[PDB]
RNA sequence: AACCUGGGGAACUGAAACAUCUCAGUACCCAGAGGAGAGGAAAGAGAAAUCGACUCCCUGAGUAGCGGCGAGCGAAAGGGGA
RNA sequence: AGCCAUGGGGGAAUCUGGGCGGACCACCGCCUAAGGCUAAGUACUCCGGGUGACCGAUAGCGCACCAGUACCGUGAGGGAAA
RNA sequence: GGCGUGCCUAUUGAAGCAUGAGCCGGCGACUCACGGUCGUGGGCGAGCUUAAGCCGUUGAGGCGGAGGCGUAGGGAAACCGAG
RNA sequence: GUAAGAGGAGGUAUAGGGAGCGACGCUUGCCCGGUGCCGGAAGGUCAAGGGGAGGGGUGCAAGCCCCGAACCGAAGCCCCGG
RNA sequence: GGGCAGUUUGACUGGGGCGGUCGCCUCCUAAAAGGUAACGGAGGCGCCCAAAGGUCCCCUCAGGCGGGACGGAAAUCCGCCGGAGAGCGCAAGGGUAGAAGGGGGCCUGACUGCGAGGCCUGCAAGCCGAGCAGGGGCGAAAGCCGGGCCUAGUGAACCGGUGGU
């Protein structure tokens, strides 16, 4: 009775204006040590998912 | 039963503190395009009862729209819309706050 | 029985054949060493990956004692 | 042994890896910080 | 009969194991009240120098936030009403 | 991690007094603890009435009928058919 | 005289010496609430819609805009804005 | 048994509880390093608490608030024996 | 402090147990694109290097034969032959002397901000990368430098430490 929004998702995914769904690239908080400078710059951006991306949206909706 | 895709990670830092949610002024965007819809001396009063503001409080005119010549009170203006609206009229800013 | 073991097979090989259109940056060959050498409009990366430097058609060439070369003869 | 190159007249850092016992007691190679531009870095 | 307040108060179960957590202050035991009971005239709310006992409905709100930040839990001010 | 409550220990002041506005301090405000009472709006349905795009005797209350009976069980308890 | 390996279930495979059924009659299993998503039939349209409640009825409806969704996005945020 | 209490026992080490072996006969050897239990006013480690060097927040300030070293702290554990 | 309570005690596996294995790289199996199973056949990885990195300049092996005082199969030197059978830090493979190998000079691009376009791919990851801007290195210059001839040398998220804004 009245769906609860999944907070785990809300806390780490943003649903874009057109429908797409973005989030940060994985592995970047401690994996490094000297990993290429190119690595961490590209791990700095965010991206779009696809099929889970559509699974994702369902976990929100009021959101 | 493995890892979800919840391997992703909360960049959405600044997500909550105990009392949480610090009340503050909510500015609502409204362009000149839907502003040129009517005319006279548009103000927060008009826009709410107009179906454009809806008591969201705080008004900021901005950007895309053709500057209809007239007066218009608001809490804020876009640098861009501010110049367009000066090129055919005059407008004062918010009260105190 | 110390065996029964291997390593994730890397899908390497000629990734774009002669007489194919390519955009600038397209990978032409992923290879172990220099089983193919670069050439007209084709540079290779630290792993030996040959890739197109500009748009055009890809053409191969051989030179015996000199080895085989991949090219990109442009036109657009 | 892990290492992060601190900047002089500042406190910048950089991903690195010393080697300790093998001839390496003084690490002071160059680098380039985003703050300002181009400066020498210590070990630390 | 059920409704109400209080004193005590489980586990299965859910977390696809499980211990925090969940089920739940639920089942149940006990004491007490009455046609109702409870609450109730601010050592209040919380940002407006604003509101003005309490209770009940709508909304705010699945928001704020809580959470092996897992499963999952989940307010209040304000506004519309009795 | 304040606020409300309090099992243990230390332990004031009476308005130039005290509590609060989410550790703490200053400023700016709010409120008067450690006594009590209070109707209405709210909940329920043993009981009475009314009404059903509710059942029509394997349905509908377990019971349309002499049913919490017959019968079963030491007992709590189970429980028909007609 | 010709032809002819029950039914169901489960299975790679059943007439199967695998499962279920003595026979008949009746009972017997994808529902509803709320929240979503898509499709579809309509009303309205940069707008659309009310909730509790109130008035009215006694199978009659109307009032009620508080509120919700939409008209702006990006950013953790301060902030800026068709960026 | 939560407690009050009751059993032990209206008994008192020739008594009572626990454990093993199991009339009677001849017997029951060596190992105490580990484990247990028993002894050991030293020392080592150790909780709250005491202490307070030193440090921090805020205020114009008197202050308020917080962090916190040395040293003094029991059983247990270590250690020395049986 | 099992007197008592709630629980945990993995999977693969010609049944289960005992044994062995669990991620990564190389080769064969693999049937001439890619991919492909078995408790099939063989090996490695959980590092290393401020020189084993950048650039510029220079040099070319292993081996064999002949000759040389210590030497003797092999130390160092001379001659002729020798195209890669050496080397390339480590496993194998591919590659390579028209250098990726060996030596020297100067240097620290084991940069910052990005990144067209792609390889691979269920997701997430993984890999290649021209080019733009900034400030630099070596070179006269054309140019090269975003670590190492390449393919192993590794770990989502969560929770917290540390430095900065
Ligand atoms: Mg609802
Ligand atoms: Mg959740
Ligand atoms: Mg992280
Ligand atoms: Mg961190
Ligand atoms: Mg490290
Ligand atoms: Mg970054
Ligand atoms: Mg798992
Ligand atoms: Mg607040
Ligand atoms: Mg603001
Ligand atoms: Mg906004
Ligand atoms: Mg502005
Ligand atoms: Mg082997
Ligand atoms: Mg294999
Ligand atoms: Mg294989
Ligand atoms: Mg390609
Ligand atoms: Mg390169
Ligand atoms: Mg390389
Ligand atoms: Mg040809
Ligand atoms: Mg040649
Ligand atoms: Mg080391
Ligand atoms: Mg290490
Ligand atoms: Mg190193
Ligand atoms: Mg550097
Ligand atoms: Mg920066
Ligand atoms: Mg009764
Ligand atoms: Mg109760
Ligand atoms: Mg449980
Ligand atoms: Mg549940
Ligand atoms: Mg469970
Ligand atoms: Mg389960
Ligand atoms: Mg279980
Ligand atoms: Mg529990
Ligand atoms: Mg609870
Ligand atoms: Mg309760
Ligand atoms: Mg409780
Ligand atoms: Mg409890
Ligand atoms: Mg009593
Ligand atoms: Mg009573
Ligand atoms: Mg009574
Ligand atoms: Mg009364
Ligand atoms: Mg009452
Ligand atoms: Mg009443
Ligand atoms: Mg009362
Ligand atoms: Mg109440
Ligand atoms: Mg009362
Ligand atoms: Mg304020
Ligand atoms: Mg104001
Ligand atoms: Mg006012
Ligand atoms: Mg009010
Ligand atoms: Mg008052
Ligand atoms: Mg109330
Ligand atoms: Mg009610
Ligand atoms: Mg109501
Ligand atoms: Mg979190
Ligand atoms: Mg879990
Ligand atoms: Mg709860
Ligand atoms: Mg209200
Ligand atoms: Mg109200
Ligand atoms: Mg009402
Ligand atoms: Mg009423
Ligand atoms: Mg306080
Ligand atoms: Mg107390
Ligand atoms: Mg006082
Ligand atoms: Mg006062
Ligand atoms: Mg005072
Ligand atoms: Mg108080
Ligand atoms: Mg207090
Ligand atoms: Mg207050
Ligand atoms: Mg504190
Ligand atoms: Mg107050
Ligand atoms: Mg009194
Ligand atoms: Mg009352
Ligand atoms: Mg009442
Ligand atoms: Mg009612
Ligand atoms: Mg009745
Ligand atoms: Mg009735
Ligand atoms: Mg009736
Ligand atoms: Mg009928
Ligand atoms: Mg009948
Ligand atoms: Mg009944
Ligand atoms: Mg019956
Ligand atoms: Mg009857
Ligand atoms: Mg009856
Ligand atoms: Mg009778
Ligand atoms: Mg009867
Ligand atoms: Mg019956
Ligand atoms: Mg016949
Ligand atoms: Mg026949
Ligand atoms: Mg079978
Ligand atoms: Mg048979
Ligand atoms: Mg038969
Ligand atoms: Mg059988
Ligand atoms: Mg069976
Ligand atoms: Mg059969
Ligand atoms: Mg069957
Ligand atoms: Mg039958
Ligand atoms: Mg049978
Ligand atoms: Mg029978
Ligand atoms: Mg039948
Ligand atoms: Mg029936
Ligand atoms: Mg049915
Ligand atoms: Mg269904
Ligand atoms: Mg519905
Ligand atoms: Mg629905
Ligand atoms: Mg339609
Ligand atoms: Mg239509
Ligand atoms: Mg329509
Ligand atoms: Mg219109
Ligand atoms: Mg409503
Ligand atoms: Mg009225
Ligand atoms: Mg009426
Ligand atoms: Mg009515
Ligand atoms: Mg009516
Ligand atoms: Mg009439
Ligand atoms: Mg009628
Ligand atoms: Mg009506
Ligand atoms: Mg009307
Ligand atoms: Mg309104
Ligand atoms: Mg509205
Ligand atoms: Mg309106
Ligand atoms: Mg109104
Ligand atoms: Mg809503
Ligand atoms: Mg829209
Ligand atoms: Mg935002
Ligand atoms: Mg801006
Ligand atoms: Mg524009
Ligand atoms: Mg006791
Ligand atoms: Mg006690
Ligand atoms: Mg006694
Ligand atoms: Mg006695
Ligand atoms: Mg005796
Ligand atoms: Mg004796
Ligand atoms: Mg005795
Ligand atoms: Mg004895
Ligand atoms: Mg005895
Ligand atoms: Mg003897
Ligand atoms: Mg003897
Ligand atoms: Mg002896
Ligand atoms: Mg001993
Ligand atoms: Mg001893
Ligand atoms: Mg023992
Ligand atoms: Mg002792
Ligand atoms: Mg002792
Ligand atoms: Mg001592
Ligand atoms: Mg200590
Ligand atoms: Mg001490
Ligand atoms: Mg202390
Ligand atoms: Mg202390
Ligand atoms: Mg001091
Ligand atoms: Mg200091
Ligand atoms: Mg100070
Ligand atoms: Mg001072
Ligand atoms: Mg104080
Ligand atoms: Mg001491
Ligand atoms: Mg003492
Ligand atoms: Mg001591
Ligand atoms: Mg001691
Ligand atoms: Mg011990
Ligand atoms: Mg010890
Ligand atoms: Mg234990
Ligand atoms: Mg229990
Ligand atoms: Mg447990
Ligand atoms: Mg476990
Ligand atoms: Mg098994
Ligand atoms: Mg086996
Ligand atoms: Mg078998
Ligand atoms: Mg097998
Ligand atoms: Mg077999
Ligand atoms: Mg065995
Ligand atoms: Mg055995
Ligand atoms: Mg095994
Ligand atoms: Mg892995
Ligand atoms: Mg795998
Ligand atoms: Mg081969
Ligand atoms: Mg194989
Ligand atoms: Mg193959
Ligand atoms: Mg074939
Ligand atoms: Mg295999
Ligand atoms: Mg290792
Ligand atoms: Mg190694
Ligand atoms: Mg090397
Ligand atoms: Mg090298
Ligand atoms: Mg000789
Ligand atoms: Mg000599
Ligand atoms: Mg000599
Ligand atoms: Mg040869
Ligand atoms: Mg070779
Ligand atoms: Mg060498
Ligand atoms: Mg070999
Ligand atoms: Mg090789
Ligand atoms: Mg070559
Ligand atoms: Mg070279
Ligand atoms: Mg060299
Ligand atoms: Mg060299
Ligand atoms: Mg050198
Ligand atoms: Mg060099
Ligand atoms: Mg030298
Ligand atoms: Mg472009
Ligand atoms: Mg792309
Ligand atoms: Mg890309
Ligand atoms: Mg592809
Ligand atoms: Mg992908
Ligand atoms: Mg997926
Ligand atoms: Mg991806
Ligand atoms: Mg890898
Ligand atoms: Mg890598
Ligand atoms: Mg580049
Ligand atoms: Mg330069
Ligand atoms: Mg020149
Ligand atoms: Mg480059
Ligand atoms: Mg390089
Ligand atoms: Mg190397
Ligand atoms: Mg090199
Ligand atoms: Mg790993
Ligand atoms: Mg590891
Ligand atoms: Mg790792
Ligand atoms: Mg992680
Ligand atoms: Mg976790
Ligand atoms: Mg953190
Ligand atoms: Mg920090």
């Amino acid at each position: 009775p009245k769906m609860k929004t999944h907070k785990g998702a809300k806390k780490r995914v943003k649903i874009t204006a057109s429908g797409k769904v973005v989030a940060m690239k994985t592995g970047k908080r401690h994996l490094n040590w000297q990993k290429s400078g190119k690595e961490i710059r590209q791990k700095g951006r965010k991206f779009v998912l696809a099929k889970p991306e559509a699974e994702r949206i369902k976990l929100l909706l009021p959101y | 039963g493995r890892s979800t895709t919840l391997m992703r990670l909360p960049k959405r830092g600044m997500q909550g503190q105990v009392p949480g949610e610090i009340k503050r002024p909510r500015y609502q965007g409204v362009n000149l395009k839907d502003l040129a819809r009517f005319e006279g001396e548009v103000t927060p009063e008009l826009l709410v009862r107009a179906g454009l503001l809806k008591k969201g409080y705080r008004l900021k005119i901005l950007g895309e729209g053709e500057a209809k010549p007239l007066k218009v009170v608001a809490h804020a203006f876009s640098k861009s819309a501010l110049e367009k609206l000066k090129a055919a009229g005059g407008e004062p800013v918010l009260l105190e706050a | 029985t110390k065996n029964g073991r291997d390593s994730q097979a890397k899908r390497l090989g000629v990734k774009r054949y002669e007489g194919q259109v390519v955009r600038a940056g397209n990978i032409l060959v992923r290879q172990r060493g220099t089983r193919f050498k670069p050439g007209k409009n084709v540079g290779m990366g630290r792993d030996f990956t040959l890739f197109a430097l500009v748009d055009g058609v890809v053409e191969f060439q051989d030179r015996g004692r000199l080895g085989r070369y991949v090219h990109v003869r442009p036109l657009a | 042994l892990l290492l992060e190159c601190t900047e002089c007249k500042r406190r910048n850092y950089a991903t690195e890896k010393n080697k300790r016992n093998t001839p390496n007691k003084l690490e002071l190679r160059k680098y380039c910080p985003w703050c300002r531009k181009h400066t020498v870095h210590r070990e630390v």
